[PDB]
């Protein structure tokens, strides 16, 4: 019945939970596990309102719908064997622990699959589970420093800037997720799970573009583009900027319309660019080429609004689209078509909360949001219950402090 | 010598050409899926254009490792789709496909009389994927854009940049790599996984704008929740302090450092050799280090500027701050670790010799991701195809290939 079938459990931070929230949202039953200390994720920004407690992150409660939550203390003994029954009915273990730390705990792949043979573990960690990095921290920032990917972030000697909402950690969680896949498949089939090994530093490698290949096959250093005149260029308009694609390589055709839309405009000087001196790539990016270019378009584009040039260059069959800001977003005409924008009622915040909507489509599953994000322990009891503890074991371990039931 | 293969046996039959199609399909190659490129001499894949090539030598379409490096261990064949003779082949080959994923103008298969309909009944088990910018309906589902006007439209660009400066995004034509491909991914997965069930293909369908948003969810989420815009922050971080991108010595060179309790500021002064000045109570908390960031990265710049960031960088990672270097593309192909786990990969070509590339970011425990063969010529493969998987006589094919159905 969809995903149903399948159980997840999902041991993430601030890195990891974008692999289990695409599992919940083809309706497989995860489970998020927290420690009692709490998911960090509940503790970072942005949030709803002036809300700072446990469950006001936005961020939280995004990755984190269409999970149920329990905490467990793996520092103890009894928590680890309650861990070790919930493993023996999982068919994916989701984490981002520090490597090393289960295996220390007597929590190996090899014990936790001991009874449970087609189990999948996927760690999800800066570096890997292996390698000369692997006993070392590591931060969106840091791995996108390391992975190659945040240098290209910029041109010439400009210091380069973040991409938002931690790329590092969703480019390995969204690996994570189709490694998940392909090695529960797998299993399906040969009755054997196994690890599955996500670092981010590998997974923002993924991201280089062609840079990797242009010191193999040239010797040459990139960073980003930007200062190709016409070419992947940001321009300042009325009220933001907009992003660019008029021509690459030698493809006059992408241009000619390009040159229309100016001319249609009455754009000042747009014959300068009715000349092919702009389908060489060595005139784009020569400091005349991209410094004219500018000129002519910015004289228009800064009188007209994003929303105009968006829908004026459309027209004119150009790639050109607003650098959309979150209001732009919201209001968004196509994803209001699609039904993208998600808003559920949140008992705990006492309002509703608009989320962003299917990623894909299907002919026969269905994508949902799933449950509200849970709170801490919220889960603990019922799903101890499904393992069969009884409720004098149970109180045992909240009692213990092996796990953490809310009220 | 028995090497298992997470997807063995699986074919697919790759009609995309650009974009994100071919990055998902070289990643079911690296897991023993067949993956049979359709590839017309007449249209060859526009990055076999595209610097960079081997020794800067555009010459021919064999020599880009833009193109290469999406299309390791890859079959392929030369189709001329728009010749009759060339369906019935294609129908063969989707009679014995898994996969169909294609990225032709909306309505093309459907003129081929190989949409989904037609497709079903070929062969009940395919699993029919599609994409498009924003959606195949709707007002801006005609629109025209890449990966940078994706980056732009999905909300990145605007939180990718330095307060009060023009935005950057991330110097690349981002969506294209990660978001994209991975959610591609995912849903095949889906749809192999369902189908172990039901014995059914279905469609999967995806929309390259909604995978981009919900890789990035504070943008819109911090809009709705609150009625403000979410600003860029450059290289800080809203948690962290310090944390931020400081020059070292040698040309461009910066280190990222990022600082995440007073613990690590504790270990961040100790390897700084707790220079009195960072004892000011202006820093003593993490409040006061994100409320006197400005002073606070000048005074850490002010050193960071007298070392050399390898030695700095292990240092700090040695005491547990999290910290790296801000690698260019030599670095990253040069990197011990990356090296040491595997993840870049040479392989001999005949016309451009051994060149660089990458296995997908996933380290499977039992069955690894394989490299093999370079990316394939067009047609490289067209004979063997016709003949060994399709049926064809040797007459046949050798029709087929002089009536130039097939090159």
């Amino acid at each position: 019945q969809d995903f149903s079938r399948f159980r997840v459990l999902d041991m993430t931070g601030e890195l990891g939970p974008y692999a289990a929230k695409m599992f919940a949202g083809l309706g497989a039953d995860v489970i998020h596990v927290e420690s009692p200390a709490g998911d960090p994720l509940r503790r970072v920004g942005p949030w709803f309102g002036d809300r700072r407690d446990a469950q006001a992150s936005l961020q939280y409660l995004y990755y984190n719908a269409g999970k149920r939550g329990i905490a467990v203390d793996l520092e103890h003994e009894a928590g680890r064997t309650a861990f070790r029954r919930l493993c023996d009915g999982a068919d994916l273990l989701i984490e981002s622990c520090r490597p090393g730390w289960l295996d220390g705990l007597g929590l190996s792949y090899e014990v936790l699959s001991r009874d449970n043979a087609r189990l999948v573990q996927t760690s999800i960690t800066p570096f890997g589970r292996t390698g000369p990095l692997a006993p070392y921290p590591g931060s969106d920032l840091t791995c996108s420093a390391l992975s190659g990917f945040l240098y290209l972030a910029g041109v010439d000697g400009d210091k380069p800037v973040r991409a938002p909402d931690n790329q590092a950690y969703r480019m390995a969680e969204a690996y994570a997720a189709v490694g998940s896949a392909i090695a529960l498949f797998s299993a399906q089939r040969s009755g054997r799970g196994q690890v599955v090994d996500v670092a981010c530093i590998e997974a923002q490698a993924m991201a280089l573009e062609n840079a990797a290949q242009f010191w193999d096959l040239e010797g040459k250093i990139r960073r980003g583009r930007g200062r190709e005149a016409g070419s992947a260029t940001l321009h300042p308009c009325a009220d933001g900027f907009i992003a660019l694609v008029a021509i690459m390589g030698r493809n006059k055709p992408m241009w000619t319309p390009f040159v229309r839309w100016m001319e249609a405009e009455g754009v000042e000087e747009w014959q300068v660019l009715d000349d092919d001196k702009w389908i060489d790539y060595a005139y784009r990016t020569s400091e005349e080429g991209y410094a004219t270019f500018c000129r002519v378009f910015e004289r228009y584009t800064r009188t007209r609004s994003k929303a105009y040039l968006y829908e004026i260059g459309q027209r004119f069959n150009v790639a050109v689209t607003p650098v959309s800001d979150g209001r732009d977003l919201l209001a968004n005409p196509q994803l209001a078509h699609r039904g993208f924008w998600q808003t559920q009622f949140n008992d705990t915040l006492g309002a509703n909360v608009t989320y962003p909507g299917a990623p894909y489509e299907f002919g026969e599953m269905q994508w949902r949001l799933g449950r509200n994000a849970p709170r801490l322990g919220e889960h603990t009891r019922e799903v101890l219950a499904g393992c069969g503890y009884s409720a004098s074991e149970i109180d045992n371990l909240v009692r213990e402090g092996a796990v953490y039931a809310e009220q | 010598n028995s090497v298992e293969r997470a997807l063995e046996g699986i074919v697919v039959c790759d009609f995309s050409w650009v974009g994100a199609g071919p990055i998902a399909t070289s990643v079911l190659a690296q897991c023993g899926a067949d993956v049979i490129r359709i590839e017309s001499v007449k249209r060859p894949d526009t990055l076999r254009r595209g610097e960079p090539f081997k020794d800067g030598i555009g010459t021919g379409l064999d020599r880009s490792g833009y193109f290469a490096a999406r299309n390791a261990n890859k079959r392929d064949i030369a189709l001329d789709m728009n010749h009759p003779s060339a369906r019935e082949v294609a129908v063969r080959l989707i009679a014995k496909s898994d996969i169909v994923i294609n990225n032709f103008r909306v309505g093309q298969m459907e003129k081929w009389k190989l949409g989904w309909d037609e497709v079903q009944k070929i062969n009940p088990r395919a699993i029919y994927v599609t994409m498009s910018m924003q959606g195949t309906d709707g007002p801006h589902s005609r629109y025209m854009g890449y990966g940078v006007n994706l980056n732009a439209l999905c909300g990145l660009t605007a939180r990718a940049g330095f307060a009060g400066a023009p935005p950057f995004g991330t110097g690349t034509n981002y969506t294209d790599h990660v978001m994209v491909p991975t959610h591609t991914l995912f849903g095949i997965m889906a749809a192999l996984l369902e189908r172990e069930v039901t014995g059914r293909g279905q469609t999967v369908s995806l929309s390259q704008l909604e995978s981009a948003i919900s890789m990035t969810p504070s943008a819109p989420m911090a809009f709705a929740a609150n009625g403000e815009v979410l600003g860029p922050q450059g290289y800080g971080d809203a948690e962290a302090a310090p944390h931020g991108v400081y020059t070292t010595l040698g040309y461009r060179k910066w280190i990222a450092i990022a600082v995440f309790d007073d613990a690590q500021w504790a270990a961040l002064r100790r390897v700084m050799g707790n220079p009195p000045w960072a004892e000011d109570d202006g820093f003593a908390s993490a409040e006061m280090r994100r409320r006197n960031a400005a002073e606070l990265d000048e005074r850490i710049e002010a050193w960071t500027a007298t070392q050399y960031g390898d030695w700095l960088m292990a240092e700090l990672l040695k005491a547990g701050v999290p910290a790296g270097e801000v690698r260019d593309a030599r670095e990253a192909i040069e990197d011990e670790h990356l090296r040491r786990r595997g993840f870049w990969a040479y392989l001999d070509h005949p016309e451009v010799g051994v060149t660089l590339y990458n296995r997908a970011p996933i380290v499977f425990s039992r069955t690894p991701l394989e490299m093999k063969t370079a990316a394939p010529s067009i047609g490289q493969h067209t004979r063997e195809v016709l003949g060994g998987m399709l049926g064809y006589s040797h007459d046949e094919i050798e029709n087929l290939v002089s009536h130039e159905v097939l090159v």
